This record gives C-alpha cells, structure tokens and sequence, in this order.
C-alpha cells in the first residue's frame, strides 16, 4: 500500500497525458511520460508464474522511486528479470523482515535503497 | 442507420475528437514558447528597420496567398503547392521542414546565405498582414510562427468541439437505436410463443 | 430509458456527487453546477433565495470558462475583472464545503447545522465583494460566515 | 478503441488510405531509382 | 452472433478471416490481431517463434492507433519514428499475404508452400530493419523472403 | 418501415420529402439524392434533360461526401477544386426551392409555375458556372433563373 | 498558485493590520 499508492497517481497522471508522447514540453510532463511508460513495463508479467506480496513490493519500489528514469524503455523488462533474481537470490533477510512486519520500515527502506542503487551502477555488463 | 453502423461511426469520431483534442494543448505549448522568443525579436527587429509545411492553420496559406497574387497585377513547403499551378515560371528556390520547430538564428541564417549566392501576431484570434536583410527575415519568421501556431490552437480547439457536438447526436442516436433494437428482439421471442 | 425515465417525473430534485468535487478536498462533494430544483423559483423559495443562489450558480459557470482559459493561454492575459470574478469563485466553492456532526469521530473536526438566513447571507455577501481581503483557506470547511472571520484571525496570529 | 476511423470506412476513413497509399507510391519511387543506382554502380 | 461466436469455446486454434483485408488484395484474408492458439507458447514452439509472432502483432496494433493520427495529419507531418513504424507493417501485412496452389486461377501466378523455419526468418529480418531500402510491392504475393528481394529486382528493372 | 416500404414497388415516380431539408428551409423538401422516376430516360425526356439532371444529383452527391471533412476540419482545409463543388451545390440546393401558389397565404411570397423548357436552362447554367460571382440566398425561393439573377441585383 | 501566492500576500496584509 506504500508504494502501490504512489503508482496509482502516476499513472493516472500519465493516462491524461497519454496522446501526447504520440506526436519538446516543459521538463515537469517529460517526467510523467517518463515514470508512466516505464512504470507500464513493470506491470507486464509472465504466464504460469506468480510473485510473492515480497518480491512484488521491490519491483515496484525501484520503478516508483525513480531509478528506472535514466534507465531504456526497452531494457525495462530486462532490467525486471536481473533485479529479481538479485534480490531473491541474495537479500532473503530483507524479504523476511517485510514479510513478518507487513510494512517497510525505516531500516528496510534505507537498506532497500541501497540494493536498488548499487545494483543499477553496475547493471548493463 | 443500422446499430452496428452507429457505433463504429461513434468511435471513429471519438478518437478524431481525442486526437484533435491533445493538438490544441500541443499548439499551446509552441505558441506559449513562441510568444516568449518573440518579445526580445520585437525589439531586435523594430530596432534594425512565407509560412510552414504544417496544415490546419486555419488560414494562414490563403492569407499570404491572396496578399502575394495581389501584387502579380501591380506589377515553407506549402506555399508552392498553393501556387506552382498559376505560377510556375516566377519560381527562383524553395525551402522546406519549416515551422516544425522554432527557428533560430542560425537556421534563419540558412535563408539569407542562399538567397545571396507574413501574418504579423495582434492577438490569437485575429491575425493579418547582408545583416540587414538577415534581421527582416527573422522578424517575419517569428511573428508569422506566432500566428500560425495560434490558429492551430484555434483550428484544433473547433475541431474537437465540433466533433463533441457530432458525439452528442449520435449518442442520442445510439441509446434509441439500443432501445428499438432490445424492444424489436423481443417481440419476435414473444410471438414465437405466441404462436405455439 | 423508460427506468430512469418514468422515476425522474416524479422528481421534485437532484443532488449529484462528483468524484472531481472529492478530489478537490471538497465534503460534501455535491457538484453545485449539475444538482438542481423544481422549487428554485423567485415564487416558491422568495426573491432574495433565488437571485443568491442565480449569482453562485452563474460565477461558478464563468469560473469554469476562465479555468479553461489558465490552460489554453496562460496566467496573465485575463482582464482585471475576470481575475476577481476567478477569486470569488474559488472563495465560494470552498464555503459551499462544510463539516458534519456524523463525522466528528473519524475526522476530528465539530459539525456545523448552517441555518437557511445564514447560508444566504452568507454567499450573498462574498459576491457583493465585503469579504475579498480574506485568504481562500478561510471558507474552508467552516459553519456560518462569522467563522470564515474567525478562522481568518487565528491566521496573523501564528502566521507562517 | 484503436484503428476506429478506417473501420468505419467513412469520409476520413478513405482520405487516410487514399494519403498512405500516395505517400507510399512516391516512397516506391525514390526506392527503386536506389535500386536502379546500386544495381547500374 | 450466437452461432459463431458459441463455437470459439471448442476450438483449439482459429483462422479468423476478415473481409476488410480481404477487399485490399491480401489472401488469404487471416486476421493476424484476432487469430490464436493454445500451443503459442514459448515451451512449446521455442521463444524465437514466440517473440517473432508476437512482434508482428504489437508493429499491426500500433498501425492501427497511428492510422487514425494520419487521418487528420498525413504520412509526412508524422516523425521519423512513426515513418518507420508504418513502413515496417505495410510490408509485414503484405509479406503474411501468399499465393495457394488451389487458388492459380483465380490469382494467375504459381501456388508457393512456405517452411516454418522460412516463415520465422522471414518476418524476423523484416522488424529488425534489414529491408527498409526496398518496396513494399516486393512483398504482396509471394512464398519466402528469398522470393521477395527477387521480386524487388524485376521491379527495379522495369523502373 | 413496413407500410412506406411496401408502397414503393406500385410507384411510377417517387418524391420523397426530407425533414432536414424542410428544417433548414428549402421547400418544397424534396430529397434529390432519394425521388425517382421510371419516365426519366434519355430516349423519352432527351438526353439535354437527362445529362443536366444528373449532373445536379452528382455535385449534390459530391457535396454530401464532404460533410464530415467540413464539419470536424473546416472549408479552409478543402483544395480549390472541391471550395468550387460545394459553392456551387449550397446554390443548386436553394434554386431547387419554390414559392407555392397555396403557400401565398402562409409565406406570403407570390407563387410561381417554373416552364420545363426554362427548369434545364436554369440549372444548367449554375452547372456550367454562369453564375458563380452571385450570392446563394439570390437563388432561395425564385421561380425561374431570371428572377434569380433580378434578386441579386436588389441587393448591394 | 497565482491565488495561492495572493492568499499569502493578503495574509501578510491582515498580519501586518491585525
């Protein structure tokens, strides 16, 4: 509910301004086609395939807080698949505190916030 | 008209509506930047002393026009499809992919190089009529993107407001159409049973 | 559709809430504009009702058209008058706001039971123009027209 | 929903055919003169 | 209507034709935005052929939302962009269409039986961007992409 | 409906009145793109009337084709050719209207029984472009093309 | 924003008077 709240504006501010991007603007409405279309690639997923309410919030976290912006519209979902397996992979004691607190913390967000950054640094290898 | 007919006309002029609809915030947006860069090229130009490839501008291509042809008896890339068929031979150069974006002074700069080797702005509703010859160039640049970018808004702001008005009618249409088609359907089913 | 129809004959009013008016702060969110009466008539309701209420119905119309305006144009460009015909509207629209009792739990804030006398008087006098010195924020979810006063002056006191 | 106007097959509907049809014959051109040039060079 | 649209439940996979792309020349008249199947899968029939198929069918629907913005602009006000984009699909509509063997008379020209590894190779070299240069004519009635950059040569020398 | 439907086919000659051209003025409302008749033939009427009267159903057609384009977009952005084809079909549609002999106590306008001979004359000339300098009102309820000509000459 | 600047304008005129 933290970050989804977030999103939900967004992209409500992105479907206003949705024909526009079609067929130069002020920097303020570059950012809303920015986080809108990219924000858009987070919520395609596979089939067969269902994500934890944990695995789901940190997806969605990366996209909501900015560190897709300078990101490709195109590596978007690229991105999602490496990021994913990142976490889950190594980071099992951040899952684990979201699951038992249902809420992310002051120390989750700012843990959280440096896996996300460290991990974009280094992202196209 | 059939019900099915009703309703793909119904959303083909909802997305003429949509489409029309965003181009008069776009307008908008050039005009605002272009009245901005036209306040210093008003002093820049009044100081020291054609149109665009873009169509539905409501009509900045007859104005010149009528004005240019005017002078035939004294004595960008659209201005030539409007002429060529009456006056071909006069034609020295043309130009073209103006009024795209707003042009600077090094791309206005371009004009006066190869010529060697316009609406003026009142308001947005209504509108008429070596260094040296490089600064009357680009004041009549600028004042003819400033009129030309408002009855785009203009043209644009009609043109979704007629198209809500066609909407409207056939909405109205299409709800009593809905209505006779549920009742006639209906009556079909209920002299069928009837009948047995 | 015979439905709706057949039920809005026997009418006597309207009042339509709008998500726009909710997502604006303002409760209750009953859109003034498309919320309508058979009785809103200089012969049933009183001379005075009526053109109180024509006024508030017709600058809240040309606020709507000047906002238009703000987005097409811009800020400026608007004579002088129609930015005070603008401000008013913005007064008004946040005075037709108003907190309930029913609310006093989850909200925080007391309810307010605006008799009719007030309520007229009320708008009556932010069209006429005797309350323009006051800020927006002081129609703000309040009563009668005293509080309006009375909630501007706890601003300049602990202002900033 | 999208592509409604040619669907209708309406005023706009033929006017946009009948405008990517002429675009396209010109772009047809221009493209086989490039064939021509780099089959001659 | 009932009768067709109850049957869609038992199939497996449909071929639903259109008489809309049937009335521009394209035969057969398959609508590739409203024709499926359960095997399309990319466990199933691997993900070239899934990304390839799908590819095709995201280029066609952005046709469609950038054909209703031409009616009103023209092809050149459009960017370079949404030049290309309309440029890739009128040759991907044309290039789906194909010449049967049971259909000579009516057509004139020779009945063609295109592999599936030919199909999928066909389209992909067309969304990459390998055959910009050429005409969207070179691709209307033909069997593999082979066939298509030698339809392009007789059509050059004829210009 | 059933009722009209059927009643077509015991129909020599048909005339179908519309209400959108009896609310926009022209009476009578006679739809042109819609009346027919079996008797109109080139080997009965002659080929001078046959060739003139639907050469009146064909800029009418062409005008009725160009609705949609007008009314989103606008004349400004129609080509020369077509400015010409509604200009003049705005003046054929209102030299069809007439003043009636029982409509002299409704209008008040005199009433006026147009010859066959001068009806072809009359549109023919608007076809040809004999009369594109004048106004289109000067063509709303006359009797033949001379009084036409005579209303545009009242007004300056 | 242009009225949301005038109502701290004319708030810092009722300060300055009240």
């Amino acid at each position: 509910k933290q970050v989804a709240g977030t999103m939900k504006l967004e992209l409500a501010q992105y479907r206003e301004v949705a024909a526009f991007a079609q067929f130069d603007l002020d920097a303020a409405t570059q950012q809303l086609l920015s986080r809108g279309v990219r924000l858009t690639e987070l919520l395609k997923q596979g089939q067969y395939s269902p994500m934890a309410i944990e695995e789901q919030v940190a997806v969605i976290y990366a996209g909501v807080r900015g560190y897709l912006d300078k990101l490709e519209p195109s590596k978007i979902t690229k991105f999602e698949n490496a990021f994913l397996s990142h976490v889950i992979s190594q980071h099992q004691a951040l899952l684990g505190k979201i699951r038992t607190d249902g809420k992310i913390s002051e120390e989750s967000d700012a843990k959280l916030k440096e896996i996300v950054t460290n991990f974009l640094a280094g992202f196209e290898a | 008209a059939t019900l099915k007919d009703i309703t793909r006309r119904l959303k083909s002029i909802k997305n003429i509506q949509k489409i029309t609809k965003s181009m008069k915030m776009v307008a908008a947006a050039k005009y605002a930047r272009a009245e901005r860069e036209l306040k210093p090229a008003r002093v820049y130009g009044v100081g020291s002393l054609v149109s665009s490839d873009r169509g539905l501008c409501g009509a900045i291509h007859s104005s010149v026009a009528k004005q240019m042809k005017s002078e035939a008896a004294n004595l960008g890339d659209k201005i030539r499809s409007i002429l060529h068929r009456t006056h071909s031979d006069q034609f020295l150069v043309t130009f073209k992919e103006v009024g795209r974006r707003p042009p600077t002074f090094g791309d206005a700069s371009v004009i006066a190089l190869e010529l060697l080797n316009f609406n003026r702005f009142r308001s947005v509703i209504s509108y008429k009529t070596e260094y040296s010859l490089a600064n009357i160039i680009y004041y009549s640049l600028k004042e003819s993107t400033t009129s030309e970018q408002s009855a785009r808004m203009t043209a644009m702001d009609n043109a979704s407001k007629n198209a809500s008005e066609m909407i409207d009618k056939l909405t109205l249409t299409f709800n009593r159409t809905r209505q006779a088609v549920i009742t006639k359907e209906l009556i079909e089913i209920i002299s069928g049973a009837a009948a047995l | 559709d015979p439905a709706p129809a057949t039920t809005f004959a026997h009418l006597d009013a309207t009042t339509v809430l709008s998500r726009a008016i909710a997502e604006l702060g303002i409760y209750p969110a009953v859109d003034p504009l498309d919320s309508t009466s058979r009785i809103m008539d200089p012969n049933i309701v009183g001379s005075e009702h009526y053109d109180v209420a024509r006024g508030v119905q017709k600058i809240l119309q040309d606020y709507k058209s000047l906002q238009d305006i703000i987005a097409i144009l811009g800020m400026d460009e608007l004579s002088e008058e129609d930015k005070l015909t603008v401000s008013r509207a913005r007064k008004i629209q946040r005075f037709l706001s108003q907190p309930f009792q029913v609310a006093e739990v989850f909200t925080g804030h007391l309810g307010k039971l605006v008799p009719l006398k007030e309520t007229i008087k009320g708008f009556q006098q932010i069209l006429a123009g005797e309350y323009d010195h006051l800020p927006e924020q002081a129609f703000y979810m309040v009563g009668p027209i005293e509080e309006a006063v009375a909630k501007a002056d706890k601003l300049a006191e602990e202002h900033s | 929903s999208a592509g409604a106007v040619r669907d209708a097959g309406g005023a706009f509907g033929k006017r946009e055919q009948a405008e990517e049809e002429r675009y396209f014959r010109a772009r047809a051109k221009e493209q086989l003169a490039a064939l021509k040039k780099h089959h001659e060079n």
